[PDB]
């Protein structure tokens, strides 16, 4: 609805990284934080296995 | 107090001033109304016609001998500047390194740049 | 025909497709020799002279006359080690009327020959495969990774077409004395015409990789008289 | 101006990005992506979970950057003409590469149909597969793709001209075609009689026919961000790079579409 | 600090980054080339207890550590990202966090790479990745999956970085220049970054569709169900063949500045410069058949395609020949960056020389998957791409670190280097003529000989290398020792003989490009007001 | 931004100002580079048989 | 008085161009026709002689 | 357009004689010796000349050095100094390889 | 213009000392041989023009030479050294080894001949194949 010109007086008046000067960057920021750091930690804890030799079971 | 929207390319004061009054209610908005920051300098610059980032090349009309130099304007205290020649393109291109204290000259034509700045940082 | 140790030039020739390739490279060679000596002695002589030269001539640029000379120079090189490609080419690619075919298909890690033009009791196509002796079963005078179980039995002076193929990955069957290079993929088969012209033994190699035994898998082809070859082949 | 204010600006038109840790992020994204697939497709991962959340990180990511590159063009107003024309060059560029990746597959067509295999049967489409009829669906699929192209450069001129209402109606409305070709391109996959899975000819048809898809499927999220844009007066009648973007992608889209049509339907059977 | 590097945003950084890891996997890959060499050294299994597929893995890991991980992220994206806003004036390049990303998918790709050659058995198909080998029914296990993942990640690093450095080159350059006053790098990495944009959407198709005949059961290449794996290799090498011009064009364009840099006078014919490799980058994509000779194409593509290879002769002998008459009538400052420019001018010509003799269809029955065959490539890639980068650094290094390496230290590696790199890479030449088949692990005994002296040879390369390992650190150590002491040379330019030393103390620098007019480590963000020009 | 600019100030390592000698990570960074592949060969040598 | 000297340099490209192509002319002449030709030598007579014991 | 002999030495004379200070000087004779000719006696007399009115004695003595470098032969070299004999002797300029007898 | 002339003792054997001074001094020197300059030039005696040549076109700061006098010799000890490293290295990690093939044998390449040499192999090339001991 026409937000523009408020939200460049709010984002080039503001002493944050550019991702976190709109007021609803946390919620976007924080569980995404959450859930790239599981999805990259994930992964490397199952290459062990492969070089191990073991397969998922099939449970 | 409140500052203006800076009207034309002479009001501007800062990068505050270049917002400007977005579209009313219904209508696309224009180019006047909501850009903002360098694009808005540079918009108003086009509307009176002030090239704002000036690209004009080197000035290689006169040799540029030690007693008149060849004056460049500068926004910092030094300048690069690859000379070719007193036509366009007579020698290679000389890049020299002219500053506030010292000229640069070819070598190759004997031009001689001496810096001016606009400073105030 | 087989390898020798600290060789610098190719094996002997038996067919004439691999003189011609010779005759081919050393013609080649010629006109490479001429250019390379051509730029060692430039590099050399403008090296030691322009190495203590004080004043260096900054004005010499363009040079048209050179640059057109160095620009067709190299077009006509090109042209005169081209024309006797073309002729080899066109000459080897031929299939003039091969009084013999026959089939070596290439399977993982070893090869089969099939010669099913001939006979070996009535009518029935003859086959065998060729497997490597393994290192721990070679007595001493035979040579490693190069001679095999059972060899390609060949008669000499006919025109033979091998018919190369494969069954899982693509095997390169290789005579480099006999100068026959051509590959096998699984799908299509590859045709190549030969004429060995002096009776012995010639060795070659797989070139293609195929796995885990690509170095242990080579190809032995022992040319023999037509006699010979025949009561081998009633004998097979 | 004076000296006084014009020494308080850039003074060169190109865009200084601020540190951001988009790029290192998508990275590590599409590093989890290639592990977790590549240890999924053969059993050392029990179940293709971990490939959806890499994917979805890495669709956050992309959500994310291009929410800074969007606040960077309407908020900060740092895209000048010298970063619009940088911008859309480059997306001429990108879209090249697209084109080049077609016509390999493309390439793979021609060469598994021009020389047929003797285990195909040596005639294209092979034997015991009856090839999709040109006429019933794909006509409709062409005939509403080149609609939304001329719809969408309707809404364009629309929105040159100032007019809100018509630009968005077209956007729109280009949007729900593009969502259509989308869902009966899915429809046409539920009721065909090979499988990607069935030789070379299904290889290579629904491999052209599922890149397009994805390049559609991608078409529309881009039709509805600047859909979304537009609507909230971000887009302005004559700064937009974005919408001219989505206008190319459109066009070279629908150009693809034409040839695939041709070659895999009016040649292939 | 984070901010600074991880969070990445300008060139310099970039390029700082890129040259690390780029450095990193050369050591990664002449590691490999060492064991290769080694074991390869004398018949029968001596370190490698059979193992043939431990052998072909090692083989694959170099030639990908060497071409996608060594010569790519220091040419393209090291010197390439650090020098061509230099060169044309540009502040920072365009599309930065695309630059960013290109190298942050850089060493994920080394690491499924690696994660690849640990799991089950390896990728033990080449550096080429040929099916039905490459299939599922011969290499099973993730490793070959994950070897083309490491390629697509290197895929996505340059192509975007060839998108940046289009964009950059073609809209960011300085007010004064046009495109015919573009130094020759700048030039070369343009065309380079083009053949790139052209070459990589191919390799990505073909790689893709093998990923899919592995593992989502689907024939494009299998024989059983109607493929072909002569269509993998059409789409490979029509990738491959313009990426080894990819890999020698910024090797040409480094040397024809280090050249004229350390001769004293102009490129000889710069405009037939660009022009030479822009005709050697169109005739890369018509070429790429003569690879695969053997395959059985008919007669006529063959003597089409043998024809289209020689053409290439053509404008690589401009460019060699103008190279020679720039050095003509010079004053030669025979420092290390001109010793490799002249040992990449004549080993690049034996090269280049070679595979002409290897371009004739009739010829290459002979030698095709030989170590003739090697031997050329070695030649052309070692020499004109490692030479070129020990030539770019000993050239630049001083100016982007501040710090000015040992001299004596520099000319001893280069000798090494040259003799060891010589001493290897020439008998392969007659082994290769001899008939000794190209990726075997062990050889009829007959072999040996050469093999030896070739085993030889590396350990003196890998001895510069360990050198070159030293000087970095003599240079990162003592560099503003080395400027204070006479251990280095500090003025690449002399003063010419009639100018005194004031008049050059004055003048120090007298160069056609920006790069060397820019201070000690050049600033974050340089070129606050444009460059100008006329 | 602004970044510190200096002969040190352009690598992300840290040279003079060290608690550890520098040429024990400048030299370890290329040591675990050339052991790779060492590391990869005893790894392919286990899991047949040997060291 | 002191006649113009001048053009030494073009004097001097072209001796060393025709120098370079006499070098390269040698080593290959050398080449053919030692070592091509005494194999070609070789190859002609074995098969000359093997001709002769077919009789 | 490549220049003949006589419009070299004319156009040398002249940027000689418009030299001002031994940066000037020095560049003249720089890019005057950087040619595939040896200049003419006249040039390097307005060359000595330059050099006394900037007064710089030592490019005075690497003019004659120059021009040893330059020419190609050990006579043609005499030629050229025997006939700049009164003018050396009046500017009182030595060889430099009678300047350091060794 | 300037006093008689320069002083002996800080001008003689400029060539040997010049580099070890403070640049103070040097400066003091450039400024009064360049007030001698403008004398005519047959007033100035040997040892000036001498140190007037060295100061503008000796071969030291900017005319530093690549190799300092005694390189080359270094580089050429440092190459050798490192081939001689090289090659025992080599053989150390040769010695490292597992054993050699049962076939590098004089005996049994011999044999090999005598098979080769009943096969007429290699005709007019060379079938011997000895290469060890
Ligand atoms: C970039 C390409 C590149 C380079 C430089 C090299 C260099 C070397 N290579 Fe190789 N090689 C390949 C790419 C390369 N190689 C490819 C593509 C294959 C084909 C694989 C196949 O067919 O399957 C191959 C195959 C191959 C073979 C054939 C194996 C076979 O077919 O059986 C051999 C055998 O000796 C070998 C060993 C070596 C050795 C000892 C070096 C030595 O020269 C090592 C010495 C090199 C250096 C010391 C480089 C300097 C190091 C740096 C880190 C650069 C430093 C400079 C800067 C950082 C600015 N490699
Ligand atoms: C650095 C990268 C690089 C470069 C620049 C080249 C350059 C050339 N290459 Fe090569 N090549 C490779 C990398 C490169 N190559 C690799 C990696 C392989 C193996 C791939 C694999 O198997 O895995 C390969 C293999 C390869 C083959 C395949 C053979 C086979 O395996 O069956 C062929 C055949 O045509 C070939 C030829 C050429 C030719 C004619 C040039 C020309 O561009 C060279 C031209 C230069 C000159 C000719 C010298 C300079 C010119 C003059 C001095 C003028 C005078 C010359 C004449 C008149 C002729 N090379
Ligand atoms: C530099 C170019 C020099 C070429 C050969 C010099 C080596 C001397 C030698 O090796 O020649 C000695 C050898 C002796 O070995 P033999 O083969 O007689 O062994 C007999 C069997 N037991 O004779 C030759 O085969 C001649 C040389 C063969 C050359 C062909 C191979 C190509 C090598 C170079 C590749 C091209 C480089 C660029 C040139 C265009
Ligand atoms: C195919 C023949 C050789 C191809 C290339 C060989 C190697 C290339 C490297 C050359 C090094 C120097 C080049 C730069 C010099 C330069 O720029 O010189 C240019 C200058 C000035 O220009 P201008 O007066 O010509 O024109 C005026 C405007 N440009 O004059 C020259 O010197 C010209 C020299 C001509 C040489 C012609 C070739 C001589 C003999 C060729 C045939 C010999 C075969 C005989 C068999 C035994
Ligand atoms: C068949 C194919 C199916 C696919 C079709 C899918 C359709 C895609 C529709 C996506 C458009 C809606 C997104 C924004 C909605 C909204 O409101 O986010 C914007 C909201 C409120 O708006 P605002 O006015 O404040 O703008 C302010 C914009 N900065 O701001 C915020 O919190 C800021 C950040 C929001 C997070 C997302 C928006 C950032 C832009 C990047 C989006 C790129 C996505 C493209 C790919 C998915
Ligand atoms: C990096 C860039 C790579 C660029 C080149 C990509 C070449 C491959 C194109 C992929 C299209 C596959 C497809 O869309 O497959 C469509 C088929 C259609 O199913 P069906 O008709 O057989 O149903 C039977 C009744 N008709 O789905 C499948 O069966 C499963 C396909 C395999 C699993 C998905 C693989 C997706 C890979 C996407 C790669 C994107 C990058
Ligand atoms: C993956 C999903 C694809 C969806 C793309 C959504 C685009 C949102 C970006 C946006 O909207 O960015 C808006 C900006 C500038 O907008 P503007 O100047 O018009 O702002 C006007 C306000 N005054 O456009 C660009 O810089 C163009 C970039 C296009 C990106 C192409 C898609 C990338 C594909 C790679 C995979
Ligand atoms: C996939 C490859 C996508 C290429 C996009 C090129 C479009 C032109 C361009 O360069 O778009 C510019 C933008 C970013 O630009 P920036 O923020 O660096 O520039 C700031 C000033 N313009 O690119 C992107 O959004 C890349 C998005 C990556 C999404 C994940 C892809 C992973 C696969
Ligand atoms: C660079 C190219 C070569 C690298 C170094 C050469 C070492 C030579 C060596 O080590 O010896 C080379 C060998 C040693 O012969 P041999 O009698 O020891 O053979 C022992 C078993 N019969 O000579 C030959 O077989 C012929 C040599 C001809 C070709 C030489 C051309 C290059 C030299
Ligand atoms: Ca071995
Ligand atoms: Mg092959
Ligand atoms: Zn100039």
């Amino acid at each position: 609805a026409n937000k523009v010109i408020q939200l460049q007086k709010i984002f080039q008046s503001s002493t944050k990284p550019l991702w976190w000067r709109h007021p609803r960057s946390a919620l976007y920021l924080y569980p995404f934080y959450a859930i790239f750091a599981v999805a990259v930690v994930t992964p490397l804890l199952y290459i062990p296995n492969a070089i191990r030799g073991i397969k998922a079971k099939k449970a | 107090p409140v500052v203006k929207t800076a009207q034309n390319l002479a009001e501007v004061n800062g990068p505050e001033t270049l917002i400007g009054p977005g579209a009313k209610e219904g209508t696309v908005p224009t180019d006047l109304d909501q850009e903002t920051g360098l694009a808005r300098l540079e918009l108003l610059g086009k509307l009176e016609g002030i090239d704002v980032f000036d690209t004009k090349p080197l000035d290689s009309s006169r040799k540029g001998t030690m007693k008149d130099p060849i004056i460049i304007e500068s926004y910092d205290d030094y300048r690069y500047v690859g000379c070719t020649g007193s036509p366009a393109g007579s020698h290679t291109i000389m890049w020299l390194k002219p500053t506030v204290n010292e000229v640069a000259r070819c070598w190759e034509c004997g031009s001689v740049y001496k810096l001016n700045p606009v400073g105030v940082p | 025909d087989v390898p020798t140790p600290y060789a610098c030039y190719f094996q002997d020739s038996a067919t004439p497709n691999q003189e011609g390739i010779l005759e081919l490279h050393d013609n080649i060679m010629f006109y490479l020799l001429v250019i390379l000596g051509l730029v060692s002695w430039m590099l050399y002589t403008i090296v030691m002279t322009y190495s203590k030269n004080p004043i260096a001539y900054k004005y010499i640029k363009h040079g048209q006359t050179i640059e057109v000379i160095w620009t067709i120079f190299p077009a006509v090189i090109l042209l005169i080690i081209a024309f006797p490609s073309f002729i080899l080419l066109y000459l080897c690619d031929e299939v003039i009327s091969p009084a013999m075919t026959i089939k070596a298909i290439g399977y993982q890690w070893y090869w089969k020959y099939e010669y099913s033009d001939f006979i070996n009791d009535s009518g029935e196509t003859v086959e065998f495969e060729s497997y490597v002796i393994p290192d721990e079963l070679l007595e001493e005078g035979q040579l490693r990774l190069l001679d095999t179980d059972t060899s390609m039995v060949v008669p000499v002076d006919t025109h033979i077409r091998f018919v190369v193929t494969a069954a899982d990955v693509i095997h390169d069957f290789a005579i480099p004395s006999l100068g026959i290079k051509v590959d096998a993929t699984p799908g299509r088969l590859n045709q190549v015409s030969a004429l060995i012209q002096r009776e012995g033994v010639f060795y070659g190699a797989c070139s293609e990789l195929c796995g885990t035994g690509h170095a242990n898998m080579p190809i032995k082809i022992e040319a023999v008289s037509l006699p010979k070859f025949l009561e081998w082949l009633n004998e097979q | 101006m004076t000296h006084l204010e014009r020494s308080r600006h850039q003074q060169h038109p190109f865009h200084m990005v601020m540190p951001s840790p988009w790029p290192i992020v998508v990275s590590f994204a599409l590093l989890s992506l290639a592990l977790s697939t590549a240890l999924t497709m053969h059993g050392y991962i029990g179940n293709m979970n971990m490939v959806y959340l890499a994917l979805f990180v890495l669709l956050t990511s992309s959500i994310l950057w291009f929410r800074d590159i969007v606040a960077e063009a309407t908020y900060l107003g740092d895209h000048t003409m010298a970063v619009r024309k940088g911008i859309n060059l480059g997306f001429l560029m990108f879209v090249l590469s697209e084109v080049l990746i077609f016509a390999g597959l493309f390439w793979a067509y021609f060469h598994s149909a021009m020389s047929p295999d003797v285990t195909l049967g040596a005639c294209w489409p092979p034997v015991g597969i009856e090839a999709v009829q040109p006429t019933e669906l794909p006509l409709l699929n062409t005939i509403i793709l080149l609609s939304s192209g001329a719809t969408v450069t309707y809404s364009h001129h629309a929105l040159i001209a100032g007019n809100r209402n018509k630009a968005l109606s077209g956007l729109l409305i280009t949007f729900w075609l593009i969502v259509i070709f989308v869902t009966c391109q899915y429809i046409e996959y539920t009721n065909a009689a090979f499988t990607i899975s069935d030789g070379v000819y299904g290889s290579v048809f629904y491999a052209g026919t599922g890149l397009h898809f994805l390049h559609m499927v991608m078409l529309a999220a881009m039709l509805g961000v600047n859909y979304w844009r537009m609507r909230n007066y971000h887009l302005t009648a004559g700064h937009h790079v974005g919408y001219e973007t989505t206008i190319i992608y459109t066009h070279v889209l629908d150009v693809i579409w034409l040839f695939l049509y041709v070659v895999f339907y009016w040649w292939g059977v | 600090m984070v901010q600074r590097w991880l969070y990445s945003t300008n060139a310099k950084d970039i390029a700082v980054l890129y040259f690390m890891l780029a450095i990193f996997s050369g050591m990664a890959g002449t590691a490999m080339s060492l064991i290769i060499r080694l074991e390869l050294a004398a018949p029968g299994s001596q370190y490698l207890h059979g193992n043939s597929q431990l052998f072909n893995v090692l083989v694959v890991g170099h030639a990908v550590l060497m071409i996608f991980f060594l010569v790519m992220p220091a040419l393209i994206g090291g010197f390439g990202n650090y020098l061509l806003p230099l060169m044309i004036g540009a502040t920072d390049t365009a599309f930065p966090r695309i630059n960013n990303i290109a190298f942050w998918v850089l060493p994920m790709g080394l690491v499924c790479l690696v994660t690849s050659t640990l799991v089950e058995s390896g990728a033990g198909t080449g550096w080429t990745v040929y099916p039905p080998l490459s299939s599922i029914q011969a290499h099973s296990g993730p490793s070959v999956d994950l070897a083309i993942f490491a390629l697509h990640l290197t895929s996505i690093s340059s192509l975007l970085g060839a998108i940046n450095f289009i964009v950059t080159t073609l809209n960011m350059r300085t007010n004064g220049m046009t495109m015919h006053k573009l130094p020759l790098f700048v030039w070369s990495i343009f065309i380079t970054a083009f053949l790139l944009l052209l070459s990589l959407p191919v390799l990505s198709a073909g790689i893709t569709m093998l990923l899919l005949d592995r593992n989502f059961n689907t024939s494009f290449f299998e024989v059983s169900g109607g493929g072909d794996p002569i269509l993998y290799e059409h789409l490979f090498w029509f990738f491959g063949h313009p990426e080894v011009y990819i890999l020698i064009i910024p090797g040409f364009g480094i040397i024809s500045h280090v050249v004229s840099t350390y001769s004293k006078k102009p490129v000889f014919g710069e405009i037939s410069m660009v022009y030479a490799m822009a005709s050697i980058g169109l005739l890369g994509f018509l070429v790429w058949s003569h690879h695969m000779y053997i395959v059985g194409l008919d007669a006529d593509t063959r003597a089409y395609f043998t024809s289209a290879t020689m053409i290439i002769a053509i404008p690589t002998g401009i460019k060699i020949f103008s190279w020679l008459a720039t050095i003509h009538g010079g004053s030669i400052r025979l420092a290390t960056p001109m010793l490799y420019a002249i040992a990449f001018l004549f080993l690049f010509t034996m090269g280049g020389l070679t595979g002409v003799a290897l371009a004739n269809a009739s010829l290459d029955v002979a030698f095709h998957d030989t170590y003739y065959v090697v031997g050329h490539f070695h030649y052309v890639l070692s020499m004109g791409a490692i030479f070129s980068l020990f030539a770019g650094y000993y050239y630049w290094s001083p100016q982007i670190l501040g710090l000015n390496y040992n001299e004596k230290l520099a000319q001893i590696q280069f000798w090494l280097i040259f003799i060891g790199a010589n001493v290897i890479f020439f008998p392969m030449h007659f082994l290769g003529i001899n008939g000794m088949p190209r990726r075997i692990p062990d050889y009829p005994d007959a072999f040996a000989g050469w093999n030896y002296v070739a085993s030889i040879g590396s350990f003196i390369a890998t001895l510069s290398l360990f050198l070159f390992i030293y000087i970095l650190y003599d240079q990162l150590v003592n560099g503003l020792n080395n400027k204070v002491n006479n251990k280095s040379v500090i003025y690449n330019k002399a003063p010419d003989f009639v100018e005194s030393n004031t008049i050059f103390n004055l003048n120090t620098v007298k160069s056609s490009s920006i790069e060397f007019l820019l201070t000690s480590p050049p600033a974050v963000h340089s070129f606050n007001t444009p460059a100008v020009q006329s | 931004v602004h970044f510190k600019d200096g002969v040190y100030e352009n690598i992300p390592f840290k040279v003079k100002g060290r608690k550890t000698p520098y040429a024990l990570s400048h030299f370890g960074f290329f040591a675990i580079g050339f052991a790779v592949p060492f590391v990869a060969c005893y790894v392919q040598l286990k899991k047949s048989g040997a060291f | 008085t002191i006649a113009p000297i001048t053009g030494t340099i073009k004097r001097r490209v072209i001796m060393d161009i025709v120098l370079g192509f006499s070098l390269g002319g040698v080593m290959a002449s050398y080449w053919w026709w030692g070592f091509h030709m005494d194999k070609i030598n070789k190859r002609e007579k074995f098969y000359a002689e093997l001709a002769e014991r077919k009789k | 357009d490549e220049e003949t002999f006589e419009e070299f030495t004319a156009r040398y004379e002249k940027e000689f004689d418009e030299a001002y200070d031994l940066f000037e000087v020095q560049r003249v004779l720089n890019n005057c010796f950087s040619y595939d000719l040896v200049p003419a006696p006249a040039v390097i007399e307005k060359a000595l000349r330059a050099a006394r009115r900037v007064n710089d004695l030592p490019t005075a003595i690497r003019v004659f050095e120059a021009l040893k470098y330059k020419v190609e032969n050990e006579d043609q070299y005499k030629a050229y100094l025997d006939e700049l004999k009164d003018v050396r002797q009046e500017l009182g300029v030595p060889l430099k390889e009678e300047l350091f007898p060794s | 213009a300037q006093t008689h002339a320069l002083s002996n003792a800080a001008v003689m054997d400029l060539q040997s000392r010049w580099e070890n001074m403070p640049s103070t001094e040097q400066q003091d020197i450039v400024s009064k041989l360049s007030e001698r300059q403008k004398l005519p030039w047959a007033q100035l005696t040997e040892p000036e023009k001498q140190a007037v040549w060295y100061i503008s076109y000796g071969e030291w700061g900017p005319r530093r030479p690549v190799l300092n006098k005694g390189d080359s010799s270094f580089i050429a000890k440092g190459v050798a050294a490192g081939l001689l490293f090289s090659v025992g290295l080599f053989a150390v990690v040769r010695m490292a080894g597992g054993q050699d093939a049962k076939t590098m044998n004089k005996e049994w390449q011999l044999k090999s001949d005598e098979y080769l040499k009943s096969k007429n192999a290699n005709p007019w090339g060379g079938y011997s194949q000895v290469q060890s001991k």
